[PDB]
RNA sequence: GGUGGGGUUCCCGAGCGGCCAAAGGGAGCAGACUGUAAAUCUGCCCGAAGGUUCGAAUCCUUCCCCCACCACCA
RNA sequence: GAGCCGGUAGCGGGCGUGGAUCCCUGGAUGUCCGAAUGGGGGAACCCGGCCGGCGGGAACGCCGGUCACCGCGCUUUUUGCGCGGGGGGAACCUGGGGAACUGAAACAUCUCAGUACCCAGAGGAGAGGAAAGAGAAAUCGACUCCCUGAGUAGCGGCGAGCGAAAGGGGACCAGCCUAAACCGUCCGGCUUGUCCGGGCGGGGUCGUGGGGCCCUCGGACACCGAAUCCCCAGCCUAGCCGA
RNA sequence: CGUGGUUCGUGGAGCCAUGGGGGAAUCUGGGCGGACCACCGCCUAAGGCUAAGUACUCCGGGUGACCGAUAGCGCACCAGU
RNA sequence: GGCGAGCUAGCCCUGGCCAGGGUGAAGCUGGGGUGAGACCCAGUGGAGGCCCGAACCGGUGGGGGAUGCAAACCCCUCGGAUGAGCUGGGGCUAGGAGUGAAAAGCUAACCGAGCCCGGAGAUAGCUGGUUCUCCCCGAAAUGACUUUAGGGUCAGCCUCAG
RNA sequence: CAGCGUAGGGUUAGGCGGGACCUAAGGUGAAGCCGAAAGGCGUAGCCGAAGGGCAGCCGGUUAAUAUUCCGGCCCUUCCC
RNA sequence: AGCCUGGUGUUGGCUCUUGGUCGCGCCUGCGUAGGAUAGGUGGGAGCCUGUGAACCCCCGCCUCCGGGUGGGGGGGAGGCGCCGGUGAAAUACCACCCUGGCGCGGCUGGGGGCCUAACCCUCGGAUGGGGGGACAGCGCUUGGCGGGCAGUUUGACUGGG
RNA sequence: GAAGGGGGCCUGACUGCGAGGCCUGCAAGCCGAGCAGGGGCGAAAGCCGGGCCUAGUGAACCGGUGGUCCCGUGUGGAAGG
């Protein structure tokens, strides 16, 4: 679970490439791969704490999402809860029918 | 980043005014301490409508005292008192001069801020003025007997 | 291959558009002082071709080497 | 349709034309363990709450019922209730992850290979699917599968090796729902406002671009028609006649 | 920018996907025809569902120039014993 | 990808065990000593990875055993034996990992990388093996190149058809 | 003859051991935290004993059981 | 792998201070010579001043201090150029440029202080308090160090090797 | 009887080819008359496609540079070959 609350995002598998060598298009003989291996690539994941009715609600974003964060604060309707919260701020509020 | 300020900031001026601000302010100063909300297409329309519904009604009261500059400016009141040469035994006050205006011409005042300083002694043509805000002059006369 | 610095009297070295035998240092020579050796002191003495102006060691093109650096190698 | 009480005789007893045994469909019973779910736990054992019952029955014990967790839904949050999930399955399927030996007559890129395998999920199939496609023809029309294109075009320490698609021929055939505009309703927040937001209904769904809103045209039986529901044939789960 | 998918191993390297940064428009909008530009075309992305033709064989059946007890399944027999 | 710490190594929790002798630390007390002390001498005392030695834990030297009684044993002898002691029960850590007073030791009788099943019929220019009969012909062990030299490619030499 | 074949018999508990008691290491785990999936962690709680707590001694009896049956003498907890 | 590190995200407020570049403006330069204290080229006998002059009184900064130069102002109707020559240039006023400087403004940079509110630690106490603080942590990306680990390479001939 | 030494004019240390052979496992290595173009030296015959000769070397692949006609992913260009 290192993975965005709003986007959906997770991390994915890359490869690390490392080459060697002159662009064919500097005129170079060309580049060279050294070595090739696996890596994965992380969401830039962050905490948006924000308050909501009487409490205070933590997601847990992707730094590219965090504006959706206060547009679901923007969505205001009834709620005197606990946390969750958020359960009924997602994606109930997300999409729906 | 687009902000509806809740009030006054000096420099990032007064309420309702759209300004353009770093995320970092707007998320973590001004929005969390209710001092502005974003600029939504959303909120926009509410701050169209807030502007509308402002000048709608404050326009709205600016057709009173264009009304009674329209009426009062013209029509005199005369006002009776027992009489003495050019002294009253009584005195005209506001007050007076409201219900005068009252049943005499059929209209309404206040009479808070019309002239209160010293209730007038004297008989002659008194012009006061009425308000508030772009307003009216008004002739009252004083005259005799009863 | 590329980039950046150079090139000056025997060595180093500053080098400026109004001339700069061209600062200065040391080397060499000749004087002064001298136990030896010195230290001190005084005097003696523009890489290249072309080109821009009235003036080129100064600015440009070019050529030759040096230093420096980065990069490539089937 | 005459024998039967399994493999299994035997002892000792029984049943069947008032139709047994046996076969097929349905039902009932179904200890304890097991996702295992009252709670524990070294699976098949242990210890309980609640309601009801049995015994002399308060203590004790037995019996019946009920009681895990999670998700969704309404609900006055609550007393809660309803519906669901969970685990298994030969291979096959999709998705998340993902090797090495080996080959390169050494070895790193490359290969083996997205294989093996591990994980999640689905079902009787799964996936895919109704063009922001192809790709040179004013061309074709979803997707899948076979043949072919073709070991072609290309890819490649241009090595070892890897290896498409368009088109053509077949199989099968099917096309749909929405989001938004706009209209209506309910609720919530309010600095009641032609306000903003959420919920529901209507509306609309496409590329010779479509749709909303306004005007005109007549827009009338209409026709079409399910992948949903109902009936039926047929098929399966016992058998029967048969020179 | 970093990668994956494709025949495409950085290649003139587009297309489809997307971890990171910046970040639009609503038909006169957008994507594509293999860098890019023009022209001429194709198509309308960022919601969803969709039988059949296909894969398989625990299971039942039918066939075999299939085996016949060292074979055929590991097991023809009270064997995953 | 799993299965293993019921063996063995370390640690954690909780219990248990160590006959009997010996030596005689400090301290205490008393006495001496001094200005007061240090100190000395007695008695008491009972310390210690202290001594001897059973149990227990070991495994030094030699002999025997060697298709063993035994896949580590038996005899004699020997080390420790209140400690860094031994030991029962309950637990934890594991495969490029653990654990190790360190030998690459140990990690279920072979550990310089455990076992099991799988990739898998890995690869094996090497070694072995390759099954009835008759007929004809019938070689090579050289050259060139080879990360090649006991392997190959082309050539040479055998054979068969036209 | 047998630890062998066939057959029959044989293990008796409020007090002994364990459980309808406690907690230890550790394990597990409402809360919570982390992690591509699998899963790791974790407060309380819970589980977990050869520790803590808890009431039976002597003798007779069987072919075979006995602090269990019997005899004598004692004791514990629940309920009323 | 780990560690170090530039850029950037998360990431904000307030100041102080510096660059770079661009536009505009205000200046800057001086070989005896021309009379000297004229950057270059072009336009040039017309100007500029009474849209209040020279000559001094304050004052600014530059200077080869010959002075240059502007403001304040005492201040009142002149101050100039050609001509002339031993230096090319010609020494008013108007532009377009060079060399250096300053002035403001534009986009981008680089530093320093403080703040708190993100983020982090903490407080039997929390919609809070204290501490750190836009650092650190974390994502993406840059280059580096890297037997701690991984995969491998480490020729043949040869009177054995 | 020059391949040695000197002098003069010169650049054949040409381009396009190449009968036929030496060698030879392949791939290479080698010699080569002759024709064409345009030349040089020579009065001519003639000679001249480096050097008395036999060593002075390196397959392919990948890339550089110069040129040219060739291809240019719908088309013209361009990228790249
Ligand atoms: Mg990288
Ligand atoms: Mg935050
Ligand atoms: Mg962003
Ligand atoms: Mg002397
Ligand atoms: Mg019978
Ligand atoms: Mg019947
Ligand atoms: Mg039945
Ligand atoms: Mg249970
Ligand atoms: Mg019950
Ligand atoms: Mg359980
Ligand atoms: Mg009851
Ligand atoms: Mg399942
Ligand atoms: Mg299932
Ligand atoms: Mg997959
Ligand atoms: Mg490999
Ligand atoms: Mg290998
Ligand atoms: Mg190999
Ligand atoms: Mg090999
Ligand atoms: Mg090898
Ligand atoms: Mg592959
Ligand atoms: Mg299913
Ligand atoms: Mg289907
Ligand atoms: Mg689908
Ligand atoms: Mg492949
Ligand atoms: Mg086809
Ligand atoms: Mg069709
Ligand atoms: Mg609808
Ligand atoms: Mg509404
Ligand atoms: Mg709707
Ligand atoms: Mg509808
Ligand atoms: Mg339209
Ligand atoms: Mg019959
Ligand atoms: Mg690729
Ligand atoms: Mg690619
Ligand atoms: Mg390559
Ligand atoms: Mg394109
Ligand atoms: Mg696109
Ligand atoms: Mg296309
Ligand atoms: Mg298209
Ligand atoms: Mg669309
Ligand atoms: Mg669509
Ligand atoms: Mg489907
Ligand atoms: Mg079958
Ligand atoms: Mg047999
Ligand atoms: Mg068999
Ligand atoms: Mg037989
Ligand atoms: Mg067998
Ligand atoms: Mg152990
Ligand atoms: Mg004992
Ligand atoms: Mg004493
Ligand atoms: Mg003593
Ligand atoms: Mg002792
Ligand atoms: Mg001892
Ligand atoms: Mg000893
Ligand atoms: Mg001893
Ligand atoms: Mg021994
Ligand atoms: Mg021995
Ligand atoms: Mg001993
Ligand atoms: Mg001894
Ligand atoms: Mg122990
Ligand atoms: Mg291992
Ligand atoms: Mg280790
Ligand atoms: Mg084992
Ligand atoms: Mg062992
Ligand atoms: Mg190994
Ligand atoms: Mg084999
Ligand atoms: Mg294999
Ligand atoms: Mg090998
Ligand atoms: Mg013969
Ligand atoms: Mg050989
Ligand atoms: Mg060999
Ligand atoms: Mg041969
Ligand atoms: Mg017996
Ligand atoms: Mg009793
Ligand atoms: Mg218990
Ligand atoms: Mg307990
Ligand atoms: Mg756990
Ligand atoms: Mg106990
Ligand atoms: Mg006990
Ligand atoms: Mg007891
Ligand atoms: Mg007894
Ligand atoms: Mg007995
Ligand atoms: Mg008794
Ligand atoms: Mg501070
Ligand atoms: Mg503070
Ligand atoms: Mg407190
Ligand atoms: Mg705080
Ligand atoms: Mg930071
Ligand atoms: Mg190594
Ligand atoms: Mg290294
Ligand atoms: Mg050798
Ligand atoms: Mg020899
Ligand atoms: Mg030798
Ligand atoms: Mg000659
Ligand atoms: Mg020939
Ligand atoms: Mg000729
Ligand atoms: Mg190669
Ligand atoms: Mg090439
Ligand atoms: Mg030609
Ligand atoms: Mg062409
Ligand atoms: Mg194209
Ligand atoms: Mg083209």
């Amino acid at each position: 679970s290192k993975v965005c609350e709003i986007s959906g995002k997770r991390p994915i598998v890359a490869n690390s490439i490392q080459r060697r060598g002159k662009a064919k298009r500097e005129g170079g003989v060309g580049k060279k791969t050294t070595g090739i291996s696996k890596r994965r690539q992380y969401p830039n994941l962050q905490k948006v704490r924000v308050r909501v009715a009487g409490q205070e609600i933590t997601f847990r974003v992707a730094a590219s999402h965090i504006p959706k964060v206060y547009e679901l604060v923007e969505r205001a309707k009834g709620l005197k809860l606990e946390g969750l919260s958020p359960k009924e701020i997602k994606k109930e509020l997300l999409k729906l029918l | 980043m687009k902000v509806i300020l809740l009030e006054p900031l000096e420099n990032l001026g007064d309420v309702g005014q759209v300004v353009d601000v770093k995320p970092g302010y707007a998320r973590n100063y001004l929005l969390p301490r209710g001092l502005a909300v974003l600029a939504t297409e959303s909120n926009l329309k509410a701050l169209e409508a807030r502007i509308r519904a402002q000048a709608k009604r404050l326009a709205e009261r600016k057709a009173e005292a264009e009304r009674l500059k329209e009426i009062l400016e013209n029509l005199t009141l005369t006002i009776p008192v027992r009489a003495g040469e050019t002294k009253i035994y009584g005195s005209v006050t506001a007050k007076d001069i409201a219900e005068a205006l009252s049943r005499q011409h059929g209209v309404t005042i206040d009479p808070k801020r019309l002239a209160l300083e010293k209730p007038i002694k004297e008989l002659g043509e008194y012009v006061l003025t009425y308000k508030p805000h772009p307003e009216v002059p008004i002739q009252l006369k004083v005259s005799v007997v009863a």
